[PDB]
DNA sequence: CTTCCCACCTGCGCCACGCGAGG
DNA sequence: CCTCGCGTGGCGCAGGTGGGAAG
DNA sequence: TTCTTCCCACCTGCGCCA
DNA sequence: TGGCGCAGGTGGGAAGAA
DNA sequence: GGCGCAGGTGGGAAGA
DNA sequence: TCTTCCCACCTGCGCC
DNA sequence: CTTCCCACCTGCGCC
DNA sequence: GGCGCAGGTGGGAAG
């Protein structure tokens, strides 16, 4: 079971602003080691006591066990930037009916449109389902508060729902791994010199969505995140298939002019993933879930490279496969972080 | 704050935002970057005579071509004559080694309503410099966090064109300015800690004072901010806010800011120390008390004798006490705050521990990490880092080289140069010889080598011996022997430690 | 109140005494009349406190210089205001302006020098002058007499990458040229080489009164670069063995087949000049000699000076003509790579190449190959050429991934050689007519033409930056980007 | 464990040119191992045959043995630069008396006044003595040629003469030790990168006597050779001795003022030597051979530190002892040797 | 009783901006 | 209403002084 | 006018280790 | 047994095509 | 006329 | 057996 | 007449 | 007995 040889980053969790705010919290709490605690609301602690008696509400709603420096930073990041008191409101009882509060977190969306939503982005979400159950009379306010932090089990086959604890666990274990793999925090949790450099860039040039922050993050992904190694693997395994046959996946739809289709694209991506995970033993893959939909082969790496300009937006060509932009990759390799 | 220095920062921020929005304002059509990031900053204190109101720092897609646009803000108060002065200082900043220079003039004047057009016509026909940008602004609304938002337009764009070393305006001391008691190691540690805590999550609400202090400030300074008066600050920069949060939290704490005590109906001194440790490490430092002639003791004595009342005592605690001919005028909280801030911030900037805008650099963060990990600024690791920084970043190694070369040149021609007869015929190196040698060294360094700066003498019974702070620091850190002088050499430098501290790669 | 009037009068009296500062040396008038006056209230927005009117010898001449007086009371801040006031005076319609400032300030020792430096390095205008004055003596009726001194007067197509040749800019050529330059810099008193008696006789016959060595090397100079070229030419390429035109064995003249001391790039053998083919300068001469059309003296003359075209062909060239072509394409290549300075001395990178070649096996060794390839990519700006062709190819193949393809056997598209040639021609037209980053001239209507991007693609293929297969259906030219990435961080 | 803790140099043998030309010969021979052996004279081969019945005519005139890359480059250097054919002529007058040819080698001297020279220049030299006993008939021409390679016996007070073989051995050991201790050649004899840097600067900036070569030699003597440790030791001991008494070792002068005389300098240096030898166990010392003259305490070390600029030309002062110049030492201590 | 050091005290130079007298 | 003339805010950085402590 | 199809911001929960 | 480090799903916008 | 760099042609090699 | 294609060896061309 | 330096000389231990 | 590395000695320059 080889480990993936590049940085583990997600699409909505390990964004450019989440890293900035986590590092800022760590830096601020380094100078204030005796920070007392974050705070909750009485209904939340009552629900937590009903669910798990004799457990700390702060460490239960943040899904943490010890009280180390990194655990403290996560506790102060979850309950202050993502699970803000506005977000932790589960419903809005107006005129005898309940509805989603419509509260947003304090983290930017990584595109400048608005702030990121949590648990109530769209229909069928946690807050919407809880409000619907309350309106239908199936559950009471106490049961709604318990479900807001414990989650609703699947009614049919479907998929379960995630409470605050489970989402906190996922966000924490996918952001701390990304920060440790980029060498932006130490083993103890203190920021490193590169973390402070990112802090200074973001605080000087106008946040994590500025051009300087984007350039620094892209260079860090290419060099420290080992995305250049992934690009080299893809390019070397791709030119080895279009040199033996420049018409590998033509799918001759039109009568005389073959065109590279999306089915051919997925076949080529599957071949690349199989070569990377079996012949080269570089990637790590797990058995899938029997579900109506599946995530694509390289869903996050490809979109990260596309957004930062290292891969063309058309993501399609008959002879090249995945069109890489080597002028920007070379430029991003001389940043000397 | 100052009605001029407050608007300069807002204008700089607005100009930076405008440059970010339209990259073609400061670039050319052919070489237009995809997008740029611009911030506002200020000229370093020790950089040239021509001082601009601020500079916009530009960073394009290359992530390395950082530029600077020295601003020149103008106000309608200085009539219409200020346009020519603005042009002159714009050319001055261009000579200083700056890529651009942006005039920020108002768009409306009593004489004629076309100031920006006239400025462009003068620049485009005679000046012939494409690096001078011209902005015309509308009367701002000084009631919002962004007073200049949307009221500035770029009438004339600029095209970009270093080595600002010379600054030929007389001699300037080449080593870092340090003081014996004010500018210390723990003060540096706590100032950096406050700066780092305020940079993350800025806009902390405010510090607060006592009711009596506010009443006294209003009585002896009507229509002034009590915090800005008691801190001697006249700006809204990041470093100014760091100093405000450092003065009233670590040094001028509420316990320290208590002037007297009313025990048994007789005024006394509270005996309260600050929260800053001393370089000795024995006890915390003291302020305005601890000696017979201190300010708190003098105020308590005046109160006991009935010369002044509580109101006058409160006024004197912050405004100081004048001297009736004999003696020196006593210093209050405001003037002492000015002195403390200007000794600490100059040393921090010269040591390159805080950036020009105010944020700490990598070496400042390293110092904070060392102090917090190893147990304070008095730990051995902090002492070693501070000594190495003083040797390398401060030009104390250059000072040692200068004095060693001068001493060797003097003593090679004639040993026993300054000695005097002792118990018999054997000469001795007494203190008078030491002081004469130090005075000769200072004269050589000042008049001929043009390395030091000397101003005047205060004409007071004491004389402020020649190398007071510098030799004290060198002796304490180990680069000069504890025995202050020797017959053969003079100042006994320990070169093993100097070369050990000259290469630590900080 | 009235203080600048005396300074204006002094400057007016000085201007006539010293016409050099008022007028340029090209058209300095013999006699100039100068007066002082005050500007009318309608002159302009700037007050223009005083102006000196100067006139040349002619009647129609008329010029006015408005002068600015900055007393020491203003301080060093008045220097900047004076500069701005001078510009306004020019804009108002005056011929010139004068900044009259004190010679020294309390804090500024050299005000006039600073103002002059500002006016030169930035303003770039010569219509404003600077006059620093000594402190005046108020007792005298003319305090400024002799105090004012002048400081500053007033006045009233290219390939875009390294040029390389397939057979003349080899690694050994660069190595030995740099070695000869270093050895000649070490010992400038080295003796000039020697030529054969027949060679010097033929040179004298061909051109009377010409230096035998300066002729056979195609140089007219005595500089260092010319000297090192002469030494390299007559020591490594035009060796005495190579300079033998024929062999007289058994009464029949045959080409000696002697090669030079410069190794070939492939490393199979040494290079050759004027021999090795059916027609060569050292073989057509032998054939003519065996036929008897020319004499041995005529043979030497032909060898030195070449053989005419004789109709319908390229006129064969001798040692003198080939010398210029060999010289001016190894000199230019080294200059463009900046392996030698303008004077002709090896730089740090040239010395690094020499050190690599000496320390390791030679010019045809892995370390030397890597250094030369990295130098070509980075310093030779072949990376710019690669980026240009890659951008154009991608922008052409994104619209249609079968742009130049032709129908195959069963209709499957195939990238044939004609498609490759027309694609290269389109790339050349884009790089020449549109991007304007290639100087190119046409001509030489001949039976055979030469491949577009011949030397560039040959070198790129040899060094590995492009694939051995010269074309592909999708990409076009198959650039190997891993090798370019590896070569772009060599840090020579 | 007695072993000197700095590079072993000598006044006239380990000179800058004797290293530059040695490294040049090594570089030239490494690129062409198949090179012809150097050729001697005719009778010079005969004389060795008289001296030894089976010794090789080149392995005997060089004191070499076996075969190696170091031996080959040493032989080439010895027979090409030091024991040149012009130098190897003992007598070159043959008119009415055999005089000294006055042959000078191709190795420049440190002061740059003229080229180096062996076995000639002074009355008590090898060639002059041979010419003297050959004009007087004490020996024969064959005997003179034999003695030019074997060396005359004592025939005097205490010491013997040295021929070419023993002098070659001494020169070889000196140069080899001074080059191996400086880490300028590998164990196998190939030059390292520092040796190539020295060759480059010597060939580029005008020989070993140029300013750049002098600066590089001083830097590599201070850093690579432990001369800085020696300077630190002597400075520390001098300060330790003079702190107790700033007028140590002084003697009354003309007006009674103390003066640092030569005897005081010699006893101070002797105390330093005793401290470095019998106390710190840094130096290595041997018997003095019981001769009328004695070499001074720190002869080669102080000469090098004086002529390279790390010690003032005035070899002593009143209260400091040896006037070390620390500006130049510090400047040369930060140099990428 | 005198002098040195170190933690405390103290303010001199000078630029840039602003208000006003004279024209 | 323009131009300097003069005042001063503020800023940066350089110059005193009381008490322990040795001699 | 309506059915697919891909993509990001927003959701789940294996799988091994103590 | 649970916490730890990652991996593997869905839901609406935009599009393209019938 | 000299100098910057452009433009050819034999002849293996590799096949139609 | 004839066609191109690349490399190493070979040729001049616009321009103060 | 005496002393010191620095190019030229000369062996000393020990595996 | 060969190697790694210590020890003398003449002639100019200065006192
Ligand atoms: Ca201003
Ligand atoms: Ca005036």
């Amino acid at each position: 079971g080889p480990k993936t040889q590049w940085v583990h980053m997600r699409e909505g969790s390990t964004t450019r602003d989440a890293f900035f705010r986590f590092l800022q919290v760590a830096k601020r709490l380094s100078a204030d080691p005796t920070a007392p605690r974050p705070t909750l609301r009485s209904e939340l602690v009552a629900a937590i006591g009903r669910l798990a008696p004799g457990r700390d509400p702060i460490e239960y709603i943040t899904n943490t066990a010890d009280n180390k420096f990194l655990t403290k930073v996560w506790q102060f990041f979850w309950l202050e930037w993502l699970a803000t008191p506005a977000v932790l409101t589960p419903w809005k009882l107006e005129a005898g009916v309940y509805s989603a509060p419509g509260a947003r977190t304090r983290i930017l969306r990584e595109d400048g449109t608005d702030f990121s939503q949590l648990w109530e982005g769209r229909v069928n979400s946690l807050k919407e389902t809880i409000a619907g159950m309350l309106n239908r009379g199936e559950i009471s306010e106490a049961q709604g508060w318990e479900a807001f932090v414990g989650g609703i089990s699947a009614t049919g086959g479907g998929q379960d729902k995630q409470g605050v604890r489970a989402r906190a666990h996922s966000y924490r274990e996918d952001i701390d791994s990304a920060l440790a793999q980029l060498r932006w925090i130490e083993d103890d949790g203190l920021p490193t010199d590169q973390g402070y450099r990112f802090m200074t860039i973001c605080e000087r040039y106008g946040g994590a969505n500025s051009r300087a922050a984007i350039d620094y993050m892209g260079a860090t992904l290419i060099q420290t995140g080992r995305y250049a190694s992934f690009l080299h693997y893809i390019n070397r395994l791709s030119e080895r298939k279009f040199a033996e046959n420049p018409l590998a996946y033509t799918k001759p739809g039109p009568g005389g002019m073959p065109v590279f289709t999306e089915e051919s694209y997925w076949e080529y991506l599957q071949d690349l993933e199989t070569k990377l995970t079996d012949e080269l033993r570089v990637m790590r893959k797990v058995s899938g879930r029997a579900r109506p939909r599946v995530r694509t082969t390289f869903q996050v790496e490809l979109t990260l490279l596309r957004n930062y300009g290292f891969v063309s937006s058309t993501r399609h060509r008959l002879g090249v496969g995945i069109p890489i932009d080597w002028e920007q990759v070379v430029q991003a390799l001389n940043v000397d972080l | 704050p100052y009605d001029h220095n407050a608007e300069a920062d807002f204008a700089a921020s607005e100009v930076a935002r405008m440059l970010v929005a339209d990259p073609g304002l400061c670039y050319d059509a052919a070489s237009l970057p995809a997008s740029i990031s611009a911030s506002a900053s200020y000229e370093p204190s020790a950089a040239g005579w021509p001082k601009a109101d601020g500079l916009v720092s530009v960073l394009e897609g290359g992530t390395s071509t950082q530029r600077a646009i020295a601003l020149e803000y103008k106000r309608p108060q200085e009539g219409i004559h200020g346009l020519l002065t603005a042009i002159g200082q714009a050319h001055g900043y261009l000579h200083k080694g700056y890529s651009g220079a942006a005039i920020v003039i108002p768009g409306r004047y009593s004489s004629h309503p076309t100031p920006a057009e006239y400025v462009r016509d003068v620049l485009n026909a005679i000046s012939g410099s494409r690096a001078i940008a011209v902005f015309s602004y509308s009367p701002p609304d000084t009631t919002s966090p962004t007073p200049f938002a949307g009221r500035i337009q770029c009438v004339r764009p600029l095209v970009f064109d270093v080595h600002l070393r010379p600054a030929n305006q007389g001699p300037k001391t080449q080593w870092v300015h340090m003081r014996e008691g004010s500018t210390t190691r723990d003060a540096f540690f706590r100032f950096l800690q406050v700066a780092k805590r305020l940079s993350a999550d800025p806009t902390a609400p405010r510090p607060t004072l006592r009711s009596e202090l506010v009443a006294a400030i209003g009585r002896l300074a009507p229509g002034r901010d009590p915090i800005e008066y008691i801190t001697n600050t006249a700006d809204n920069k990041f470093l100014t806010k760091v100093w405000q949060f450092f003065w009233l939290e670590w040094l001028a704490t509420p316990a320290v800011l208590t002037p007297w005590k009313l025990e048994a109906g007789v005024y006394s001194a509270p005996g309260a120390r600050t929260r800053i440790l001393r370089e000795d490490g024995t006890d915390f430092s003291q302020l305005w008390e601890g000696r017979v002639n201190s300010l708190k003791e003098t105020i308590a004595g005046m109160l006991n004798r009935g010369e002044i009342s509580e109101a006058q005592g409160w006024e004197a605690f912050v405004g100081g006490i004048s001297a009736t001919g004999g003696g020196q005028d006593k210093q209050g909280v405001r003037a002492r705050a000015h002195s403390y801030r200007e000794d600490i911030d100059s040393a921090l900037a010269q040591l390159r521990w805080i950036e020009d805008d105010g944020l700490p650099t990598d070496q400042g963060y390293r110092f904070m990490t060392i102090c917090e990990r190893y147990g304070g600024a008095n730990s051995r690791a902090a002492i070693d880092y501070m000594g190495a920084t003083l040797i390398q970043t401060g030009r104390y190694a250059s000072f040692l080289h200068y004095i060693n070369r001068l001493s060797e040149r003097k003593f090679a021609e004639n040993p026993l140069a300054y000695t005097k007869p002792g118990p018999g015929g054997m000469p001795v190196f007494t203190e008078e010889s030491y002081w004469e040698y130090l005075q000769d060294l200072e004269t050589k360094l000042t008049d001929e080598l043009r390395v030091m700066r000397k101003v005047s003498g205060r004409a007071r019974p004491r004389v402020r011996t020649t190398f007071q702070v510098e030799l004290t620091l060198l002796r304490n850190y180990g680069f000069v022997s504890s025995t202050r002088h020797r017959l053969g050499v003079g100042i006994p430098i320990d070169w093993e430690q100097v070369v050990q501290a000259l290469n630590v790669d900080l």
